[PDB]
């Protein structure tokens, strides 16, 4: 399966061998077991050139997996500021929700990626968005003693 | 009306299955070499079968390298998958581990009860249960006592729990001149009291069962002598288990 | 990526000859195996002496047909260990192919397949050629497919079945054999191209202008259409480049894995436009299985053009048909017509009644109207099984009578599976 | 599936048997010395089926028959070892052929059968010619069949059994013998061609206008039929190629394997024919009951399966059309619940003395008429208990007659059931 | 056992109706007598279970049909845990269904309480 080799590459981060596999007509939106496209995997592990390569070949910027995770979720979780702005520029869902009720703003705030928090906010992130337990991004800064984040969330 | 042993089914031979790049992979410095080597024969060669070849098959070359890892191998994962191999041999090849086999892995296994990772204690103890159910109480009764006297707290509680496991499935019927009575008061009881009087409560509490599983076997009247020497406070803990325990 | 082909019964074997005749002309390979000239080594291996050997096994429970392979034009092309024959045929009885005779040779056959798979590095899967009504073709194949799902379970297997037709039918019990293999081969096949021998007969009488076609006539037409499907695997196209992609593009339901193939143009040897040939792909007269796609919903649709083709002509002809016909799709389909092109011209056989055409197309479309073909078999089956006719032959060769019913229910269940998708 | 072992037993067995070897030796281009003087590859393509010299075993308790074969035209070709003959004759006593005298000899025969089978690349099955009203051909033949059936259970058993008729011999014990023999064939053979002397006389008398038909005259019709039905087996061809495939597409129920053969055109002994018949004419000798070798009316029953064999150069297009025609224009006569039950095959080599010909093998339920005739004669004889002391003296039990009587009647009922069956 | 041990080889004969029959005869020396006073039953069960896979895949309809009866008569005495570990696994799925359907219709204790026929010494006893 050529769609499975493109996932192996986009994850482990072999920029060159993506072009090889894609020149063989590999499925840019090929799903693994849990519904993760290569754009998901590259956006998780910080392979910026692989993200931009897949996006311009028609990667679903707002594709979800089995748990409702978009690539913007995973980029904002791990803290890949370079990729976050690439995804958003390619029409990413700033207020996407996943199965646990989190937005990308939730994940960037939990992991303390203040620089990504501000980027998401300026792309119209829902500061008052709630998760399953009922907590906003602002509640997380209150709960997690992060006064640096509380100020950045009310800006 | 007598019953059958289902074991009459024809046996299977695994010696031919092993690969050339096996001895060097288990005797390697890279942990993943060893793991894969062991893990391969377990998932591919042992787990499928249901009866190994009794006739003319020497596993005491293979079993002594399972011991070498179970004892000394620093990779807890390679231990876990090895003790599950050891169990499989003792399980699929019942009546084989008379001495050489059983004894080759017995004292290594008792050393490694020190491991506290639940998955690993699961695998080591369950393999000790295998070597016991087909060699009880050949070498284990003596050597199990030895390691109850050991300095590591964990090996004490686990090797004592082992004597408890074995004692519940202890078997009749010679005269009452089995190996248990020859060494009962001299060794078993003197060693079980060392557990009963340990500094730790979780250790002591294993002794309390392992003494109430003992009385159940050999009469709460016979052992009333060291019961008196024991605290009245420990006594009612021992009796607690005596009322629940079955052998 | 070296695909192995298997040919079972006279049908497989004789269509095999026609295909490997046609593969060797398309690849400039000589009857002796040489080549004065990669993508094509998906199908062929190579000797140290510059000789190109097919990755193929020929199987028949009887010498006669395979004997003609190894004393014919292409006797040198195959290694003799690839051509396997028994002595007693299955005698138009699935039971003998599957149970009684097939068990005597299955192990030799599986062993000779291992020798071709051991030569291969990244094996994709299997192409399987066989009749339905034949005893060997039905029984032995279904057995071989079961055992390939064990010994090679984690890879693809594709069928090329010859759907029976009274005009060339050799047996009364061919409905039985068809149902029986399709039941036991259903779980073990990833995709399966049926070939109605009636359509191939009809086509050869109309467009090739033959009064009473022979088997050679049918094969030349069939091998041309088989070549069109395997062209993507042999020349490194853009579409259907490996065996998985056949399932990805054409199979949106494990069970419903039976594409309708349509081929244009079939020009007698005694040029058309890109638009004209693409319209003929939606004409029932040129289908390989006789049904009416207008009465059914499309689950997928691929177009495999080959020859003098301008990619823009294709998009025009597509828009023409997408606008000027009403091709109904299911709502849960990507409703996009997949396309691929291979600029090499369709090779014909020197002497063939089929003419060299400038361009050609083969449309693979998983329409629900192909259920009509299953209904025709199921009906014939029901009439005979209602009286338990000919059943003693099967039961007397190691087969439980129940297996008839279990197969019929699986065919009734498949007819319901086609219905629920198309409503 | 290549070789066929042939057997002929009793007087009739060796008569129509030798006649058969005469016919197909010519057709394959073999002379009486056993040498090929043909001129076509379509002749030696499947000569291995019946020849090695014929793969033929000759059997009779009557030792005279030995000489009647060897003193015949192709009598020189048969292997001397394959002649197996007794001292006395059975004298129309089925019990003598099946239990007493015929049983004593049957071992010697099986020894030769073994010998010929031993050196076969891949045996198909066997082929026995015999009469049913006799003592040897019926009693020893059926005993031979069972003895082979159990020694070769992985093989086909195919018989050319000829039915007795008062029109050809006034012996009244023949109904006994033929009934006892049918009780065997229904259990022991995969396929049986029913050659009816009643119908052979009625064809030689009424159609061929011969006032006194001889055996030779009746045997001419038989030998020509046999070469016709064995055309598929002896020449290259797709359809009904080997014995098993034939039986698979001819016999839907194991007990109902009694074929009503018939062929066209009906010629006299060495007579001259006008312009070779046309394809529609040949086709219209199927329902034509005056061409059936069994005395039955296909109109009075239904065809379960049919095999047509057209011999000669002719239009395969026209044959297909005519056969597809005659089926649907008489759709009520072919069983509906067996689709595509009629099968047609063409062979380019015509029979000797004819430019075109066509043989019509049919499993028609009308055949019950034949078994009716035999049973009524049997019962009339058996209810008065005539000549029973012959059979009982040879170790037979009176019960056997009742069982054979009942078993043939079950066979008649079965045919009547499927005739009245409906697809609905 | 001694009678059983002698008539076992005949299961491997050319003629089906013989193996058809002598599997029926084996099965009713069991249903009427049974295994008692048998020295090494284990050795005997293995010896009569060994051919049962091939018999149940035999061409003849009768040889098969009459082998499921012999299976039942072994189950009828110490089945089915034992036969599913040794023989049910290897037969066609359709076959082991019919065997289970046959065990439901069987009523009466796992070993039969009383034999329908006694031996020489057993009868006086
Ligand atoms: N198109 C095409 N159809 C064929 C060819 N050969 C056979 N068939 C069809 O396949 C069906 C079954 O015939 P076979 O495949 O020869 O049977 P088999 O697989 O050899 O099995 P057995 O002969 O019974 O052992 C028939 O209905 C034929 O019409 C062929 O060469 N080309
Ligand atoms: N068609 C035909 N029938 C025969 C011939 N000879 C005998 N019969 C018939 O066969 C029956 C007599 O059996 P026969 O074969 O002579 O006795 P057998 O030698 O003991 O087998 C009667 O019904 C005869 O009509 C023959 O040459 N041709
Ligand atoms: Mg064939
Ligand atoms: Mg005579």
């Amino acid at each position: 399966d050529l769609g499975k080799k493109l996932l192996e590459a986009a994850r482990a981060g072999q920029d060159d061998e993506v072009r090889i596999l894609m020149a063989n007509g590999a499925d840019v939106n090929a799903t693994d077991a849990s519904g993760l496209t290569p754009l998901h995997l590259a956006a998780t592990y910080g392979h910026l050139e692989i993200v931009e390569v897949l996006l311009k070949h028609g990667a679903d910027v707002n594709a979800i997996d089995i748990m409702g995770s978009t690539p913007l979720h995973l980029a904002a979780l791990i803290g890949h500021l370079e990729i976050v702005e690439v995804l958003l520029k390619h029409g990413a869902d700033v207020n996407a929700v996943d199965t646990w009720g989190d937005t990308p703003l939730h994940l960037a705030a939990i992991m303390g990626h203040l620089e990504i928090v501000e980027v998401l906010l300026k792309h119209g992130a829902d500061v008052n968005a709630q998760d399953k337990f009922g907590k906003t991004a602002f509640d997380i800064s209150i709960d997690n003693g992060n006064e640096d984040l509380a100020e950045i969330l009310q800006k | 009306n007598a019953v059958d042993p289902f074991e009459l089914l024809p046996p299977s031979v695994i010696l031919d299955k092993f690969p050339a790049d096996f001895q060097t992979r288990i005797s390697s410095t890279k942990w993943k070499d060893r793991v894969e080597a062991l893990e391969e024969i377990h998932n591919n060669v042992l787990k499928p079968v249901k009866k190994l070849a009794h006739k003319n098959q020497d596993y005491s070359d293979y079993l002594r390298v399972l011991a070498n890892v179970i004892q000394k191998d620093a990779n807890v994962q390679a231990v876990t998958i090895a003790a599950n191999s050891v169990q499989l041999l003792c399980n699929s090849l019942r009546s084989n581990f008379t001495r050489s086999y059983g004894a080759i892995v017995l004292v290594p296994l008792l050393e490694r009860t020190k491991e506290k990772k639940p998955s690993v204690n699961e695998a080591i103890c369950s393999a000790l249960d295998a070597v016991a159910t087909y060699c009880g109480f050949d070498d284990c009764l003596e050597e199990t006592l030895n390691y109850m006297k050991h300095k590591t707290p964990q090996v004490r509680i686990e090797c004592t729990k082992f004597l408890t496991r074995m004692l519940q499935g202890w078997k009749s019927d010679g005269p009452l001149q089995n190996q248990l009575l020859f060494k009962l008061l001299p060794e078993v009881t003197t060693a079980v009291l060392k557990i009963v009087n340990d500094t730790q409560p979780t250790t002591r509490n294993t002794g309390f069962e392992c003494f109430a599983t003992l009385m159940k076997l050999v009469g709460e009247r016979e052992l009333a002598d060291p019961l008196e020497k024991l605290d009245n406070l420990k006594k009612k803990k021992i009796y607690e288990y005596y009322e629940k325990v079955e052998v | 990526r070296e695909c192995i082909s298997i040919h079972v019964g006279q049908a497989g074997v004789q269509i095999g000859n026609a295909c490997w005749e046609l593969y060797c002309l398309e690849h400039g390979i000589q009857p002796d195996g040489q080549m004065p000239s990669d993508s094509f080594n998906t199908f062929f291996s190579e000797t140290g002496a510059g000789k190109h050997v097919p990755r193929a096994v020929f199987v028949d429970l009887e010498p006669t047909v395979i004997d003609e392979v190894r004393t014919g034009t292409y006797r040198q092309l195959f290694h003799p260990e690839q051509l396997i024959t028994g002595k007693e045929d299955a005698a138009n009885n699935y039971a003998r192919g599957h149970y009684t005779i097939g068990k005597e040779i299955i192990d030799l056959v599986l062993d000779r397949i291992r020798k071709l798979a051991d030569q291969c590095t990244g094996l994709q899967g299997f192409s399987v050629f066989h009749s339905f009504g034949g005893g060997t073709g039905s029984g032995f194949t279904s057995l071989l497919m079961e055992r390939l799902s064990v010994d090679y379970g984690k890879k693809s297997k594709l069928e090329f079945s010859i759907y029976p037709a009274p005009q060339v039918s050799t047996a009364v019990v061919e409905p039985y054999n068809s149902i029986l293999t399709t039941h036991t081969t259903l779980e073990h096949s990833d995709c399966a191209f049926m070939v109605d021998n009636e359509a191939i007969y009809d086509i050869c009488r109309r467009n090739l202008d033959i009064e009473r076609p022979t088997y050679t006539n049918l094969n030349r037409l069939i091998g041309q259409i088989v070549s069109s499907i395997t062209a993507s695997l042999r020349f490194d196209g853009a579409l259907n480049v490996d065996l998985t992609e056949f399932q990805t593009n054409l199979v949106p339901y494990p069970r419903a894995h039976f594409p309708l193939a349509t081929y244009a143009p079939v020009i007698s040897a005694e040029q058309l436009s890109v638009a004209e040939i693409t319209n003929a792909c939606f004409e029932p007269a040129n289908q390989m299985v006789k049904c009416d796609p207008r009465h059914g919903k499309y689950m997928a649709c691929c177009l495999l053009y080959r020859g003098d083709v301008v990619p823009k002509d294709v998009n025009a002809a597509i828009a023409t048909i997408k606008t000027k016909r009403t091709i109904q799709f299911v709502d849960w389909c990507p409703t996009g017509f997949k396309v691929g092109i291979n600029y090499e011209p369709p090779t014909v056989v020197p002497g063939g009644d089929l003419a060299k055409v400038q361009r050609a197309v083969c449309m693979l479309s998983n329409t629900t109207a192909i259920a009509e073909a299953w209904a025709r078999l199921d009906h014939k089956f029901d009439l005979m099984y209602a009286k338990r006719a000919f059943v003693h032959w099967y039961v007397g060769e190691g087969m439980e009578e129940g297996e008839f019913s279990e197969a019929r229910e699986d065919m009734a269940a498949l007819e319901k599976d086609y219905e629920e998708v198309g409503v | 599936m290549r070789e066929i072992v042939h057997i002929q037993a009793g007087q009739c067995g060796n008569q129509i048997g030798a006649k058969f070897w005469e016919v197909i030796s010519d057709e394959h281009g073999i002379d009486p010395t056993g040498s090929y003087h043909g001129d076509s590859d379509l002749q030696l393509e499947r000569i291995n089926v019946y020849y090695n010299v014929p793969r033929a075993i000759l059997v009779d308790l009557e030792p005279g028959t030995m000489d009647s074969v060897r003193s015949g035209p192709f009598g020189q070709i048969f292997r001397p070892d394959n002649f197996v003959f007794g001292q006395s004759g059975a004298g129309n006593n089925w019990a003598k052929g099946h239990y007493t005298e015929g049983a004593e000899l049957v071992d010697s025969v099986l020894d030769v059968v073994r010998k010929e089978s031993e050196s076969c690349d891949c045996l198909q099955g066997f082929q026995l010619t015999h009469s049913l009203g006799g003592g040897t051909g019926s009693g020893m033949g059926t005993l031979l069949i069972s003895k082979i059936r159990e020694e070769y259970p992985d093989r086909i058993m195919n018989t050319f059994s000829v039915v007795p008729s008062p029109k050809v011999s006034d012996t009244v014990v023949e109904p006994y013998n033929a009934t006892l023999s049918v009780h065997q064939l229904v259990e022991n053979t995969d396929e049986t061609y029913c050659i009816d002397n009643e119908a052979l006389y009625d064809i030689c008398f009424r159609t061929l206008k011969l006032t006194t038909p001889t055996y030779g005259d009746l045997n001419h019709l038989v030998s020509a039929t046999m070469s016709g039905v064995t055309t598929c087996l002896r020449f290259p061809g797709q359809l009904n190629a080997d014995l098993r495939k034939l039986a698979v597409n001819m016999v839907p129920f194991p007990r109902l394997h009694f074929f009503m053969p018939g062929f066209a055109p009906l010629t006299s002994r060495g007579s001259q024919q006008y312009r070779a018949l046309t394809v529609p004419e040949l086709t219209q000798q199927m329902f034509d009951a005056k061409n059936m070798m069994a005395a039955c009316d296909p109109r009075h029953g239904r065809y379960l399966t049919v095999a047509a064999v057209f011999r000669g150069r002719m239009s395969m297009k026209e044959v297909d059309e005519q056969m597809l025609n005659v089926q649907n224009k008489n759709s009520s006569y072919f069983v509906e619940w067996i689709p595509n039950n009629v099968k047609t095959a063409v062979c380019d080599i015509p029979p000797r003395g004819l430019k075109m010909s066509a043989t019509f093998i049919g499993n028609s339920t009308a055949i019950q008429e034949l078994f009716k005739r035999i049973s009524e004669q049997f019962t009339a004889m058996f209810r008065r208990k005539a000549f029973l002391h012959w059979y009982t003296g040879e170790g037979m039990d009176e019960m056997e007659f009742t069982e054979a009587e009942s078993n043939m009647n079950d066979l008649v009922s079965e045919y009547q059931q499927y005739q009245d069956a409906t697809a609905d | 056992q001694q009678t059983v041990n002698l008539m076992l080889p005949s299961l491997s004969n050319k003629l089906p109706r013989l193996v058809s029959s002598c599997v029926k005869c084996l099965a009713t020396i069991i249903e009427e007598f049974g295994f008692i006073n048998v020295s090494d039953i284990n050795i005997l069960l293995s010896e009569i279970l060994e051919p049962l896979p091939k018999l149940s895949s035999h061409a003849d309809r009768n040889v098969r049909s009459e082998t499921m009866n012999l299976i039942l008569q072994i189950y009828k005495w110490f089945g089915k845990e034992l036969l599913q570990e040794l023989l049910l696994e290897k037969l066609k799925p359709i076959q082991q269904r019919d065997l289970s359907r046959m065990f439901e219709k069987y009523e009466g204790t796992i070993p039969p309480k009383q034999q329908p026929r006694l031996f020489q010494w057993a009868v006086p006893a």
